[PDB]
RNA sequence: CCAAAAGAAGUCUUUCUUUUGGUAACCAGGAU
């Protein structure tokens, strides 16, 4: 059967046999694989990254309408937080940034009467691309900051003679929720972020009761059985700091390994009657059988 | 006092309780029909959910529960998604940024375990910390930043108040805060523009309101004239009715005070609200501040290499002194450490001089919102020095910003640091775990259980010594030590009568009504003399750090102790033989023999110093003149002890002076001085690291685990 | 660079490497 | 015997436990949570765990 | 300073009840016991009588008993006694 | 296209002339794409009178004070600035307000002409003593929304007339917020809330409903490019 | 990731010092490393110091210990021979730097340059008694921490986890390369073998979705077959398709398929968005992030994911265990999908 | 001071799938609001049409290979994705494409029903090859905004059906400007000029008659209060 | 507590009765 929290296509299925003279592990007649595909959307909660350690999970996502738009009608595809650049010192980002909205837009040096001392060192055919330009800046050895900036100076318009950008790298975004252009101008450009394998549909997991251990009586654990939540030992100081005794003896008796607490807590939940009163967790009856078997007289006294 | 959890959550835990409403609603036959339903998802048991869910309170924890609010109860309600909302003011109690967290959700059953997630656990009935009383759920980052932004007077702004000038009169004056909003509208005011207005329904400062009404108060309705700015009248709707106008620009300092005045004098559900409304307001202001980061508004210093060179001429001689013999390795080294700790301060110096004050970064620097003037010097300006593997300071030094691009040597002379530091981090995520499951099992067993043991034994606090010339100083660490205690005995000065009486909280206003009678010292209460049998008593504990009235009769203060004690460790930064950081903590709690032993001395008198070859060699005379005391293997590589000039030959002692230079074994202080001795000095040492990391505990967390260090006596004659 | 169908990816590099990047699975 | 077994040593605490014929009171917290029972703390206590809940005579009476 | 209308599982304020008892420990069992009591009530309403009685204050369309219990002991309609 | 549920709007009226209107519920988000504009609708499209100038005697080149009464010019401009008054002649007309001996100044004092009307006349305004006079000069005339003090454009005509601000809106102050609702399995649709605070010359609804009146004649104009264009159609009421 | 893996050195195994019993002396980043193994890529948690990466242009020689190459300087000459030096022989010598200014005559512009001494002291040395140079920049970086545009601007702590989460990303349905790179990706793309490349130089005669016969010179014909919709280890998708047509020519080492995050050629693991950073209402408070609704219109960020499900019948003592769709106590309903033959 | 000359609306034609509305004259403030508040409409709320399913022959899901074509489902998928068409009838309609033969496959292969119209016949779909045989059947129906897929279970549908995320949107990109005029003498006003840009499925013209109608009918909401 | 089969009643598909059937430890890799 196929486990909890999965489904999809079909797409293949792979059958071994032992009548074709297949080679199977010894004492196996037959073997057959059958392989599920699921293709997923971006969503909140997964996982985002730059090439500069900028990770983060994804907030919100916006309809097109309500989000900041250039003069022109576009509107920009991911905003970033102000607050998390300039503290942690990963200031390739912005410069990428810069990088990105030129060749996105694509430049022109003009070397109308000789070619400007900021592009004196600069290669050839650098001195102008064209739009959707790929460029390379090598680890060590790239692109200067005097060289960004000229190359911000000089950049293409778009379809009418607008630039959005200005010398700056800032651009006069609408706010697109209100309507009213935001008061100082913002940065854009152009960022190349990874889709991280961290998504939520795999991280996500809830138990009303299910399947529970066969030594002791407590439930299972992982998401492909059902399993439970553990409630370690920090958060019993926690609870036991805040001084919540029956929030306590309940998650520990009647939620875990009262095996007759659990039926009857069911039975008046769903009966609308009183929740009854917890017993004697079986863990602890393990602990004195086990005890007693290393020859210890372990003896309750009354 | 809300979060969100997706419906597909809801639903599967709350599958018993709509399964009964299913029936009961007659929308199933049986229990077996609503189960069905539930299982299938039809769209009924959506409408059945939601109300089955309200004012049912669900518990949200996240791992590692170092402290109590690492789980709090909050009143779900259903989201789109998968993904758990979290409310922005509950980040710093759980520690949850949002890189990737996960939290896990509980649900209380029974009628007390809902009760005790209303009562005890619920999200804004937790505001203050427990460690120290220092409120958590305050504005931070963005809404610090907002807040910052709106309540700031640029001059000669839009629409400025301007005096008459005989020929028009006075402009910028405002019949009402309604008119304002208006002309902000317009564009022909701006909302940090100083102006004249009109209010009604703000209550005015004291000096405005003594000198205007007299009477009572201003009574809401009467109408006072303000000189302000439209974002300070905006700050000012947010907070309560009776409270004064606050005209000050919010730096994160103002904000942390005005909340912790509005905790004092209100109830909860007061702090609460006014913290949601400042929330609000300051994501608002956040989003039209105007602060964003590119590479015009990193300026640099204008003449970092007219610097730059003028101390490499320095370290150039320094270096030509040493190739010409005239000092061994280790002094060039110093020498050129000092030169380039002086260049980079000169650095700083005019990076800091040449920002104006809008510029992005060093608002955010300044309006407390988060970093510190070290991370923007190594951005803009300079790196600096950098250590070596050893520690050692490399003496090149890195030469470049972040935003110039060091080269491939500075780089990788930098990375050598880096890499200690992410290591220390790694290494000691596990120490401060081990080291407080250690302590919640040695004070387990300290619970208040009567509420006056009556007793008259008591420590003192030294509040304020006084000054040479004449005069009180206050004691800078007055909060941690004498704060939330009661009296032990009576106040009276200079034969005036009882300034403050015995058993009396002693907050703020009693310390300042002593510091103004004129005394210096007071007898206080402690856990360290309580005389109960079995646990503490509520008038020897004291105040509660978190609820802030005297603590109850059921309370285990040894938890709340070693959570306080033990959840600031990850920010406790290991520090370069003395132990001086968590080792250090470790060994003091631990009575271990410390690494840098110094020896104490044992009876007063005058010490004579024999400087031996390859250890010293010192004996006390003793006044007395019993028996003189030696102590014959002492390294040459310790110091000798300074208190008040180093130890000199024929100097006097007392009797538990400390003689070397690092950390005394309590165990000697404890035969020698008593117990009240090393009492004191256990405190003073565990918060003198903690104080040296900047963490506010409060003394009493750390006298219930001394009390239970000192339980038990040795058996010398049967 | 020296493979025969790559793209063109214009480099801002003021130097020249000697030394070809080896094998990397060697 | 049963929270020092729990905290750390446990073959040596049980062994000599078990030579001196230790006997347990059951008085601490984390005894209390082993066995199943409520805490001897905060809400867990006889002055509180005892608490009688009556409606007022003029209550009963307007009902 | 007053406050503004509290908003659902934050109705009533908690400083108002405090003031009602000792400690929060105690208005605990006090609420928890007396919304026990309504939910005995409600399961025996439609059988035979029995001493348990309640609620004194009009409850809400679907209304939780530890609600209705918490808003009478705002409104001073219960009494309790200590061990 | 049919809408599927549609949006009511109900009133919880707090004061007098103070409301809080509630529509819901909404598409995910027509929240935002009406209310704001109804805020700016209601604040700067409902026509109203105002103050615009006034000339007060013995003021002429000092600005100070006045002589004889006790509070000073500013004062006095800012109290007749907070003036309700309703106005039918398009034409600015012209109002005196003018009494001796000591007493207090109130704005019933004033005579109004054939059409003016003040909706507050018990407004404190001044103060006099010692046998003071005042006789100031109000000008009133209709407009829209709030216009900033207007300098003079002839200076020669007048030289005691002294210009004031406008507030000609008869709402004063309009905020709204956007909310989430539904168990229809969506826990996603909108509900906006109004807050209207008018003041006492009209109420909190008969604004909303000129306000919605002007939008829908504002997008009508928008409307009859293609009558027979498929739209969202909500159904009768 | 699996180049990352090949090219990586442990200092734990059997032989080797263990995590929980790892210092933080042998955490550390000697000064001997310099060219070796990458400073900056390395697990960030309790691994952190145990784990590295080959740089790249190390070798190994026949003993075991790392070599790089260097350029030797001959009487201030900037040579081009290239000699390889293991870590003591780089001690003995003076080591300069490869971003130094060579005057287009093997010369330095200046007699004072940074360089490497005995114990990796950094000094600066007249230029004549400069032994070696290195032969570039990005000799001390690894494969993966050599794709990081603007290193050098960017702190180690966030390089490395750049670095190390660059080996996370998921294949999408479609892919693109970047606008602004580092040059890396194209070697880095065909090193590690995902795409498929022109054996011999030929003529394309029949291209398809699952195939392309390429039409050698001399008479011969080859046909490669190409991965459709398979699964790898960690269940992402591992397409690969063709990108070229039925009648180009194609040279030897030529890429003439597609892989999994290969955009004709070089490794693309993301997109190109348009970025605001700005701050925005509060939803992209705390490292939290906004998106627009265009990106799951347009399905820019969508990735495909298999699971594998394995199943087989065995003797046992008792014998014959069967695959059938005849199973005791289930429904028809709950064997419609079921082919005749389970 | 009452200014009683009433807005008026204007349209300037650019091209055939693009033009310029200028409203004026506005009340000060009230330009940003207006523009905004039609640029929210245009672009969520406009009805049009959109293919919500295919049905390949030869295959049985989304991730499998057609024998002869260049392109794999997936890919095929993605391109049909970006047609632009037009229906008439509400209830859904099917469209066939069969092509035999090598040669590129474009949109005007597609055989539309009497009603529906393909408005850009030089799209690509595929390449074939001399063994490829391409024939799918595109279902196409009406509404608004984007919807995704509908599951196949949910729909009584065989296994080759192919469920595809639906777009009902015909507008393109908008933006807007407005032209304040603030003169001393305080007599102002505003100035709309309002950019829409279609996919060449309706024009300009007809995008913003359906945003008024939206519009009026939610503000007649709050008109007829008395 | 669920599945299958048979019998009875009604509804055109639920209820009653009888029978049968009903997990761990290691190693490894990640995250905060
Ligand atoms: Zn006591």
């Amino acid at each position: 059967k196929v486990p909890h929290g999965e489904s999809g296509k079909v797409i293949g299925i792979r059958v071994f046999s032992r009548e074709d003279e297949d080679e199977l592990p010894a004492g196996v007649n037959e073997l057959v694989r059958v392989y599920v595909a699921q293709k997923r959307k971006i969503s909140d909660g997964d996982k985002l990254a730059g090439r500069h350690g900028n990770k983060g999970v994804i907030g919100k996502i916006l309809p097109v309408e309500d989000m900041p738009f250039l003069a022109d009608g576009t509107p920009v595809d991911i905003i970033l937080n102000t607050h998390g650049v300039p503290r942690r010192m990963n200031i390739g980002q912005i410069l990428e940034t810069h990088l990105g909205w030129c060749a996105h837009s694509g430049w022109k040096v003009d070397a109308a009467k000789g070619v400007p001392d900021w592009a004196a060192r600069l290669p050839d055919e650098l001195l102008e691309a064209q739009p959707n330009a790929i460029v390379s800046t090598p680890v060590f050895d790239g692109a200067q900051e005097a060289e960004l900036q000229g190359l911000l100076s000089c950049t293409l318009p778009n379809r009418d003679g607008d630039v959005l950008v200005d010398a700056d790298g800032k651009a006069m975004l609408f706010d697109g929720r209100s309507g009213e252009p935001f008061p100082y101008p913002v940065t854009v450009g152009y960022m190349y972020i990874m889709k991280l394998h961290h998504l939520v549909d795999d991280k996500i997991h809830a138990r009303s009761t299910g399947p529970y251990s066969m030594i002791t009586q407590q439930p299972l654990g992982g998401k492909a059985q059902f399993g439970g939540q553990r409630f370690g030992e920090m958060e019993c100081w926690a609870m036991q700091a805040y001084g919540a005794a029956y929030t306590l003896q309940e998650l520990l008796t009647i939620k875990s390994d009262d095996t007759v607490g659990r039926v009857k807590v069911y039975e008046a939940i769903v009966k609308g009657e009183n929740i009854p009163e917890p017993g004697i967790p079986e863990s602890f009856k393990v602990l004195l059988k086990e005890l007693q078997s290393l020859c210890l007289n372990v003896e309750v006294l009354s | 006092h809300q979060c969100g959890l997706p419906k597909l959550m809801a639903l599967e835990l709350f599958k018993p309780f709509v399964m009964k409403r299913l029936v009961d609603l007659n929308h199933a036959q049986n229990i077996k029909s609503a189960k069905r339903m539930v299982e299938r998802q039809r769209p009924q048991v959506w409408d059945v959910l939601e109300e089955v869910i309200a004012e049912h309170p669900v518990l949200l924890n996240r791992a590692p529960t170092l402290h109590r609010l690492g789980i709090q109860a909050f009143e779900p309600m259903l989201v789109e998604g998968k993904a758990i909302q979290l409310h922005p003011l509950v980040c710093e109690a759980f520690n949850a940024d949002f890189d990737g967290d996960q939290m896990a959700v509980h649900l209380p059953l029974s009628a007390e375990a809902q009760a005790e997630a209303r009562i005890l656990m619920l999200s804004s009935n937790n505001i203050l910390s427990p460690a120290s009383g220092r409120p958590l759920a305050m504005p931070r980052l963005d809404m610090v930043t907002g807040l910052y932004y709106l309540t700031t007077e640029v001059p000669g702004d839009t629409g400025e108040y301007q005096p008459a000038s005989g020929d028009h009169p006075e402009t910028g004056v405002y019949s009402s805060p309604a008119e304002a909003i208006m002309a902000a509208d317009r564009g022909v005011l701006s909302v940090r523009a100083k102006i004249k207005v009109r209010l009604t329904q703000l209550r005015p400062p004291v000096e405005i309101e003594a000198e205007l009404f007299g009477h009572s108060g201003w009574q809401p309705g009467d109408a006072w004239m303000a000189e302000t700015t439209l974002g300070r009248v905006m700050f000012n709707e947010l907070l309560p009715l009776g409270y004064p106008f606050v005209n000050k620009q919010m730096h994160k300092k103002v904000q942390a005070a005005i909340i912790n005045d509005l905790a004092e004098r209100y109830p909860m559900i007061v702090v609460a609200q006014t913290v949601d409304k400042l929330k609000d307001a300051g994501f608002y202001w956040a989003t039209r501040s105007g602060v964003t980061v590119s590479m015009a508004d990193v300026l640099v210093p204008p003449r970092k290499k007219e610097i730059l060179d003028h101390y490499e001429e320095r370290a150039d001689k320094v270096e030509k002194q040493f190739q010409r013999g005239a000092l061994n390795h280790d002094e060039r080294n110093e020498a050129l450490v000092e030169i380039w700790k002086e260049a980079t301060d000169e650095v700083g110096q005019a990076l800091r001089e040449h920002y104006p004050d809008d510029n992005p970064i060093i608002t955010i620097v300044d309006s407390g919102a988060t970093g510190n003037f070290t991370q923007t010097r190594t951005l803009a300006g300079m790196k600096g020095l950098v250590t070596n593997p050893k520690g050692e300071f490399i003496p090149r030094p890195v030469k470049s910003s972040f935003r110039e691009g060091l080269t491939v040597l500075e780089y990788f002379i930098n990375t050598h640091g880096a890499r200690k530091g992410l290591a220390d981090t790694a290494l000691r995520t596990a120490d401060s775990g081990y080291l407080t499951r250690r302590l919640v099992d040695v004070s387990q067993d300290v619970i208040v259980r009567e509420h006056d043991c009556q007793t008259e034994r008591g420590i003192v606090v030294e509040l304020a010594e006084r000054a040479p010339d004449g005069t009180l100083i206050r004691d800078p660490y007055i909060e941690t030590s004498a704060y939330a205690r009661t009296l032990g005995t009576d106040a009276v000065d200079e034969a005036g009568n009882v300034i403050v009486e015995r058993g009396q909280d002693l907050g703020d206003p009693e310390i300042d009504a002593l510091l103004a009678a004129g005394i210096t010292q007071v007898k206080v209460r402690s856990v360290l003399t309580c005389a109960t049998s079995t646990g503490v008593c509520a008038t020897c504990y004291g105040r509660s750090m978190a609820t802030g009235k005297l603590v109850d009769i059921g309370e285990a203060v040894g938890i709340v102790a070693a959570q306080s004690i033990g959840e600031p460790g990850t920010q406790l930064t290991m520090r370069t033989d003395i132990t001086g950081g968590l080792p250090r903590v470790q060994e003091l709690f631990e009575a271990r023999v410390p690494r840098g032993k110094a020896p104490i001395a044992d009876v007063t008198g005058r010490v004579r110093l024999e400087d031996g070859e390859r250890f010293y060699k010192i004996t006390i005379v003793p006044d007395d003149g019993g028996e003189e005391v030696v102590y014959d293997k002492i390294s040459k590589r310790q110091r000798l002890r300074v208190f008040k000039r180093v130890l000199s030959d024929g100097d006097h002692v007392e009797v538990g002076q400390q003689l070397m230079e690092g950390s005394a074994d309590p165990h000697e202080v404890l035969r020698v001085q008593g117990p009240r001795e090393v009492q004191i000095h256990l405190v003073r040492e565990v918060q003198e690291v903690y104080r040296a990391q900047g963490v506010s505990i409060h003394d009493k967390h750390i006298e219930v685990i001394v009390r239970q260090m000192l339980r038990r006596v040795t058996i010398i004659d049967s | 660079n020296s493979v025969p169908g790559a793209p063109n990816r214009v480099s801002f590099a003021k130097l020249r490497e000697p030394l070809e990047v080896p094998g990397l699975l060697d | 015997w049963l929270s020092a077994a729990s905290f750390q040593e446990t073959t040596r605490v049980l062994t000599d436990a078990a030579i001196n014929c230790r006997s347990d009171k059951l008085n601490g917290l984390k005894e209390n949570v082993i066995i199943g029972k409520l805490i001897p703390a905060g809400t867990g206590i006889n002055r509180y765990r005892n608490i009688a809940v009556q409606p007022t005579e003029e209550a009963r009476a307007a009902a | 300073g007053g406050y503004d209308t509290p908003l659902g599982i934050t109705n009533p304020p908690i400083d108002e009840l405090l003031d009602r008892v000792s400690s929060k420990y105690a208005l605990v069992i006090y609420a928890a016991k007396r919304a026990r009591q309504i939910n005995d009530y409600y399961n025996q309403l439609g059988e035979g009588i029995l001493e348990y009685v309640g609620p004194l204050v009009e409850p809400g369309l679907q209304e939780k008993p530890l609600s209705i219990a918490l808003r009478e002991i705002h409104a001073d309609l219960l009494e309790h006694t200590e061990g | 296209m049919l809408i599927s549920q549609r949006p009511t709007l109900s009133e919880d009226v707090l004061t007098d002339n103070r409301s809080q209107f509630v529509i819901e519920p909404l598409e995910p988000g027509f929240g935002y794409t009406l209310g704001n504009s109804l805020r700016r609708t209601l604040l700067s499209s409902i026509p109203g009178a105002a103050v615009t100038s006034i000339r007060i005697d013995g003021v002429l080149h000092e600005f100070t004070t006045v002589p004889g009464v006790k509070e000073d010019v500013t004062e006095i401009i800012l109290n007749l600035k907070s003036l309700v008054v309703s106005s039918e002649e398009d034409e600015p007309v012209t109002m005196y307000l003018r009494k001796q001996g000591p007493g207090e100044v109130t704005a019933g004092d004033i005579v109004p002409p054939a059409g003016v009307t003040v909706h507050n006349p018990g407004m404190h305004i001044a103060t006099l003593n010692d046998k003071g006079k005042l006789e100031v000069e109000l000008v009133v005339e209709r407009g829209r929304g709030y216009v900033p003090a207007v300098q003079n454009r002839a200076s020669g005509a007048e030289i005691g007339r002294i210009p004031v601000d406008s507030i000609y809106s008869p709402v004063l102050k309009v905020t709204y917020k956007v909310d989430a609702t539904r168990v229809e399995q969506r826990t996603d649709f909108d509900k906006l809330i109004l807050d209207v605070e008018t003041k006492n010359s009209i109420s909190p609804r008969d604004a909303l409903a000129s306000a919605g009146k002007t939008l829908v004649e504002l997008f009508g104009l928008a409307r009859e490019l293609n009558v027979e264009a498929e739209g969202i159609e909500i159904g009768p009421s | 990731s699996g180049l990352t893996h090949k090219r990586r050195l442990s200092a734990l195994g059997p032989g080797g010092l263990s995590r929980e019993r790892a210092g933080l002396e042998v955490r550390d980043v000697h000064p001997s490393h310099y060219g070796r193994m990458c400073p900056i890529e390395t697990p960030e948690g309790p691994n952190i110091g145990l784990i590295g990466s080959l740089s790249v242009y190390a070798r190994v020689n026949p003993f075991g210990f790392i070599e790089t190459p260097y350029r030797k300087v001959v009487d201030g000459v900037v040579s081009d021979e290239i000699v390889y030096l293991t870590a003591d022989e780089e001690d003995r010598h003076v080591v300069a730097q490869a971003n130094s200014p060579i005057d287009a005559d093997g010369r330095f512009v200046e007699p004072r340059v940074l360089v490497r001494r005995k114990a990796g002291e950094v000094e600066y040395v007249p230029s004549s008694e400069v032994d070696y140079m290195d032969v570039s920049p990005r000799q001390m970086v690894s494969v993966a921490t050599a794709m990081i545009p603007f290193l050098e601007h960017d702190d180690a702590n966030r390089a490395l986890m750049g670095a190390n989460m660059q080996r996370q990303a998921v294949p999408l349905v479609r892919s693109e390369a970047p606008l602004v790179g580092t040059g890396m990706e194209l070697r880095a793309a065909i090193d590690a073998g995902d795409v498929v490349v022109a054996e011999e130089s030929g003529v394309i005669e029949e291209v398809s979705a699952d195939y392309i016969t390429v039409m050698h010179d001399n008479g011969t014909r080859r046909t490669y077959r190409m991965r459709k919709f398979a699964r790898s280890n960690h269940g992402t998708c591992a397409n690969q398709c063709p990108i070229v047509d039925a009648g180009d020519r194609v040279e030897a080492g030529q890429v003439i398929a597609d892989g999994p995050c290969t955009d004709d050629g070089e490794m693309a693991l993301g997109k190109n968005l348009l970025v605001a950073i700005m701050p925005w209402e509060g939803h992209n408070y705390e490292d939290a992030i906004i998106l627009s609704n265009r990106l799951v219109e347009e399905d820019v960020l969508t990735s495909i994911h298999i699971e594998e499900h394995e199943i087989d019948a065995r003797d046992t003592k008792l014998g014959a265990e069967e695959i059938t769709r005849d199973i005791p106590n289930i429904s028809d309903e709950v064997l419609a999908d079921l082919d005749e033959r389970g």
